[PDB]
């Protein structure tokens, strides 16, 4: 999803506007509506205030939010003191469904004078057929009622049926038991007359009353569609979050109206049921469930209690075989859960997506979570809302709404309300990109020395591409980086080198084109000690985002799994190539030859030095021929019978003699090795061994020597 | 070099001294470093708050006498366990607002029973008549005196009555030394934190206070019902010994609702109001005090040094305090003095304070 720059609505003040969210479509054209609910809206319509709204507010070029098709239509008598309705207590605008031409607009707290008695009750929904407008209010058929649905507030919840079906769902249909309507599009409006306040549809089904033990359920309170047991038609799921103890979900069949499996929680007042999404995640045609338990609490990191919320995903396979895992929460009281809108191929690199959202997290303002999916489910984006409240607790993500596209892009894009703070805000998906690479060493050393002046001359390769299905620009100009060696300190240096450049790192500039075809480029890769280390090759890579966006100006995005950052390792000949494992055998011995010498800056002490180390790859083995305290190497030996350029540097850094001398088989370079023995403590008498330094000689296990000198 | 302590009695309550003798004198000279022990055993009550919690709605049709009943014993019981109670009372019915209030005829407004051939008050919001007095006999009285209430639905909204009475400090009443417990009493599935929806409120509950000028909840109608955690973090952070002394039909439920807030437990209400007796006594037991001492009017001399001979005689050197003590176990504690330079005066004194502690220990030197 987008958050750097998306689209934002506004109304009255007070109206909760953005506290229902949905798409509406023109029949075959392109001047799509976000509609969006403004259920506390003061009504400019004749005698009638508290009523609400249902604003159409474009998709680009304009903020305009204009109120819908039945308008200037006010309150209707019953008599010549008594209004037929009582509304100015109603919430028209908290529900809204739009499939192709169709509204359904419902007020949950819409009253209206009843023909049984002179009370009032049972919300009501206002469909739209083109020009026509008709009445929807399925519990005002003559059930006006506490005991049936007069209390109903029909409309709470509502969905579309595949069948042209519109379910409705109100919580207080019963005695909050809550129930589903289910009535076809094509009767609703034809059995539309004024006059009658309660037109009655043959082909209407709906859930029946239950026990007693049943009750404050809110069996409406949620609402969604899909097929669980295979026959062409969508059942119908639903939102029961205080059932089964409080600790639930039902399923309807959608022609038979008959139970399918329910689905239940193991903690309580989580409000398990009050957002449900139905869509596909596994691959397999066979619809998921998802559950939001927005008050979830288990046991934290410190083993107390903490309210982090968690949903709930069934992968419902057929034959029984049924899967059910858990996401859990992030952030203590933000409500996560809430609204669980089903996104669908918000990622077409694959199946469907889910976003749940934390109306009550982040700094301050709201917080909204995306999980992607992936084959068998189990994937356990962040957007915030900045707007930061005025006299109410923005409520971001209470109302979401991401089913359908409203461009380009067959990602369906994303609708975010914030009635507590008067607002809503289009959250427009971005277009993935997928990526994939690799690369590796062809080349041989003593070869590479007849590149040219002469250097060392190698090659690697530099593959790349991304390709990617969706609607976007078909040339993305990608920036690539590259590394010849890794893992290096600050102070490290580096071995291979671009010979045009000498550069230790190369990023390149691309505009590649949207397809299958490989693209590659083409590069050609005694002053250095180090040898033994490899050589790490790594690739990195990323896109010019703010020039590859459309003319809408939808940020193009990379896949947000593929974490790139890879790397490979090489190896090259004579380094330790000369041997096949590079292992070594020191046995690193010297030996004092030299003894009774008088303590005191006498002539210096003879000592001899000879290699013992059979490896093939014995280069730069080094000569560290350690001395106790108060001695140097004053009277460096000329003669050198065997002795090789092996000239020592000395220091004493934290009291450590350094006298590091240096040098493929273990061979006697000797000579006379001096030591001056300036010992001025008369107090102390008389542990002499060869350090280990060798990166080649070095090994796990340091065949070395001690022995020490003898004085008088 | 001299020290003379007086004081042997062991607590009493007109010798409310609680401490050992503690009136020292002593001559000494520039580094006269001396010792002497005094014992701290405390003898005293200890202090609580209960603040008593009723649904009173139409769903208690004859079960409010468990309610009345439950909060006098509570006030007597708690007294026998301790002189330092203070106990009040608050009611709450449900949200008024559409789906419950009986909004639709002008006769319902004054009397939501109408339609039955009787009347009840207008149900309304958080309206305590009492904040916590010493007296016990207005407490029993005030709180007989209320009646009951109806709202549509069967599931009431008595968990505001808490989040409200563990925010309001002052409207009702918190006294920071005390312990502090808070019953509360119901019979219905109770609204949990969005419930509101089906009334159009949609505002969650906040960690704030919303009395007003006038007894009643002036947000009644414009905020949810408190989230289940969030009472769990507003009842630690006051201290508060929360008791969902609920009913036998509901109590499986509120037990299963305390297990996830943790320190809850539950209580049936019934004419033996037993269930949550034997269970504030309980809380007496874990409200167990500490003793700790304090420097005042030192004149920037006269180091003092104390030892931790505390309790099960464990000794540990530099301490000077001792946690957990129940009434009248005997901590010690043996100070040595460190005197340091000349001071220009003959005559000084000054005054250790054990915390909390109304008696104090006075230390009197004459030197030169
Ligand atoms: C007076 C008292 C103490 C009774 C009371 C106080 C408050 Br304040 C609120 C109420 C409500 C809730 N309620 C209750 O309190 C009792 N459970 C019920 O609503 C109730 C009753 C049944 O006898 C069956 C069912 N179940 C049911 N629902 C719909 C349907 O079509 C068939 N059955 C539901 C009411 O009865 O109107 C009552």
């Amino acid at each position: 999803l987008d958050v750097d720059s998306p689209a934002e609505y506004s109304g009255p003040e007070g109206s909760y506007f953005g506290f229902a969210v949905d798409f509406f479509v023109p029949s075959a054209s392109s001047r799509m509506f976000l509609l969006v609910g403004a259920p506390k809206a003061n009504t400019t319509q004749p005698g009638i205030v508290e009523g609400g709204q249902v604003l159409k507010c474009d998709w680009s070029s304009t903020r305009r939010c204009q109120p819908i098709e039945f308008d200037a239509t006010g309150n209707r008598d019953y008599a010549k003191d008594d209004p037929l309705e009582f509304k100015s207590h109603q919430w028209f605008g908290a529900s809204v469904r739009s499939k192709q031409d169709k509204i359904l607009a419902c007020a949950p707290l819409y009253h209206w004078r009843t023909e049984m008695k002179q009370e009032r009750e049972v919300g009501t929904c206002f469909l739209q057929d083109g020009t026509k407008t008709v009445e929807y209010a399925p519990c005002r058929s003559q059930d006006i009622d506490a005991d049936g649905q007069g209390f109903c507030q029909g409309g709470f919840s509502i969905d579309f049926t595949k069948a042209d079906r519109v379910l409705l769902g109100g919580p207080g249909s019963f005695y909050w038991q809550g129930q589903l309507i289910s009535d076809q599009v094509a009767e609703i409006v034809s059995k539309y007359d004024p006059n009658v306040y309660s037109i009655k549809y043959n082909n209407q089904l709906a859930t029946r009353t239950a026990q007693a033990i049943f009750d404050d359920s809110y069996l409406g309170y949620s609402v969604a569609v899909g097929d669980f047991n295979g026959d062409g038609i969508d059942d119908f799921v639903s939102g029961v979050p205080r059932a089964a103890r409080t600790l639930m979900v039902y399923i309807y069949d959608g022609k038979n109206m008959s139970s399918l499996y329910n689905f239940t929680g193991e903690q309580m007042a989580a409000y398990f049921g009050f957002s449900v999404a139905a869509t596909d995640i596994n691959g397999d045609d066979y619809a998921d469930v998802f559950i939001g338990a927005p008050l979830f609490m288990d046991r934290g990191s410190d083993g107390k209690l903490q309210e982090v919320g968690q949903v709930s995903v069934s992968l419902q396979r057929a034959s029984g075989d049924f899967q059910t895992t858990k996401l859990n929460g992030f952030e203590v009281f933000a409500r996560f859960g809430s609204a669980i809108a089903p996104l669908g191929d918000l990622d077409q690199d694959g199946f469907n997506d889910i976003a749940i959202a934390a109306p009550y997290g982040g700094e301050d303002k709201g917080i909204v979570y995306i999980f992607n999916g992936r084959s068998t489910g189990l994937n356990a984006q962040i957007l915030e809302g900045q707007w930061a409240a005025r006299s109410m607790p923005p409520s971001f993500g209470y109302s979401m709404k991401g089913a359908t596209d409203i461009d380009k892009n067959g990602y369906p894009d994303l609708i975010v309300g914030a009635f507590g703070v008067d607002r809503a805000i289009l959250y427009r998906a971005r277009p993935v990109i997928t990526v994939n690479a690799g690369l590796e060493v062809y080349p041989l050393n003593q070869d590479n020395k007849t590149c040219s002046l002469k250097v060392s001359c190698f090659n690697v390769r530099f593959c790349l591409k991304a390709d990617g299905k969706g609607v976007l620009p078909r040339k993305l100009n990608f920036q690539v980086e590259l590394l010849l060696d890794k893992l290096k300190q600050k102070g490290a240096i580096r071995r291979a080198l671009f010979l045009y450049s000498r550069s230790p790192s190369h990023s390149k500039n691309m505009t590649i084109s949207r397809g299958g075809l490989m693209q590659c480029e083409e590069l050609i890769a005694s002053e250095f000690r180090d040898k033994l280390t490899p050589i790490t090759i790594f690739m990195e890579y990323r896109l010019d985002y703010r020039t590859a966006a459309d003319t809408t100006g939808l940020q193009p995005i990379l896949n947000q799994f593929t974490p790139a950052n890879i790397s490979r390792q090489a190896h090259i000949l004579l380094d330790c190539g000369e041997d096949n494992v590079c292992k070594p055998k020191l046995e690193v011995s010297v030996d004092s030859d030299q003894k009774k010498i008088y303590i005191g800056d006498d002539n210096p002490l003879t000592l001899i030095v000879k290699a013992q180390n059979q490896g093939e790859g014995a280069y730069e083995a080094e000569l560290i021929v350690s001395i106790p305290l108060q001695a140097d190497f004053i009277g460096v030996v000329r003669n050198n019978e065997a002795l090789a350029r092996l000239s020592c540097a000395f220091k004493t850094e934290n009291q450590t003699r350094q006298v590091v001398c240096d040098l493929k088989a273990g061979t006697q370079l000797l000579a006379g090795l001096r030591f001056s023995v300036h010992q001025q403590s008369e107090m102390d008498t008389s542990k002499f061994d060869l350090q280990i330094q060798s990166s080649n000689l070095f090994d796990k296990v340091s065949p070395v020597v001690s022995h020490k000198v003898d004085l008088a | 070099s001299e020290a003379r302590v007086s004081d042997k009695g062991s607590g009493d309550s007109s010798q409310v001294t609680q401490v050992s003798p503690q009136r020292i004198a002593l001559r000494l000279r520039p580094d006269d470093s001396k010792n002497f022990s005094i014992q701290v055993r405390q003898v005293e009550d200890y202090p609580v708050d209960i603040y008593y919690l009723m649904d009173l709605s139409y769903s208690m049709k004859d079960d409010l006498w468990s309610i009345q009943n439950l909060g006098t014993k509570l006030a007597t019981q708690m007294r026998k366990l301790t002189s330092n109670l203070r106990i009040g009372f608050g009611a709450f019915v449900d949200k008024p607002v559409s789906p419950y209030m009986y909004i639709s005829p002008p006769e319902a407004l004054e009397n939501p029973c109408y339609d039955m051939k009787t009347t009840c008050l207008p149900m309304f919001g958080y309206k305590h008549v009492l904040t916590l007095t010493d007296q016990v006999t207005r407490f029993n009285e005030e709180v007989k005196k209320q009646s009951v209430s109806r709202n549509r639905d069967a599931p009431e909204g008595g968990f505001d009555a808490i989040m409200q009475a563990t925010v309001c400090d002052e409207k009702i009443g918190w006294r920071n030394d005390a312990s502090h417990l808070l019953v509360f009493t119901t019979d219905a599935k109770t609204h949990i934190a969005l419930d509101g929806r089906l009334a159009g409120i949609v505002q969650p509950n906040d960690g704030q206070c919303h009395v007003g000028s006038d007894n009643h909840y002036s947000a009644s109608t414009t905020m949810d019902y408190p989230s289940l955690g969030l009472m769990t973090e507003k009842l630690s952070q006051k201290n508060i010994n929360l008791i969902f002394a609920v009913t036998e039909n509901v109590v499986n439920l509120y037990q299963n609702y305390s297990e996830l807030i943790p320190g809850t437990t539950v209580g049936v209400l019934s004419m033996d109001s037993s269930n949550v007796l034997q269970l504030i006594v309980d809380a007496y037991g874990k409200i167990r005090s500490k003793v700790e001492l304090e420097v005042r009017d030192l004149p920037e001399e006269l180091s003092l040094s104390f030892n931790a001979t505390c309790l099960n005689n464990e000794v540990i050197p530099g301490l000077k305090s001792c946690m957990g003590l129940k009434i009248g176990d005997t901590v010690s504690f043996s100070i040595e003095a460190k005197v340091r330079g000349c001071p220009q005066e003959k005559e000084k004194s000054f005054t250790i304070k054990p915390v909390g502690f109304k008696d104090s220990l006075i230390v009197q030197v004459t030197f030169d």
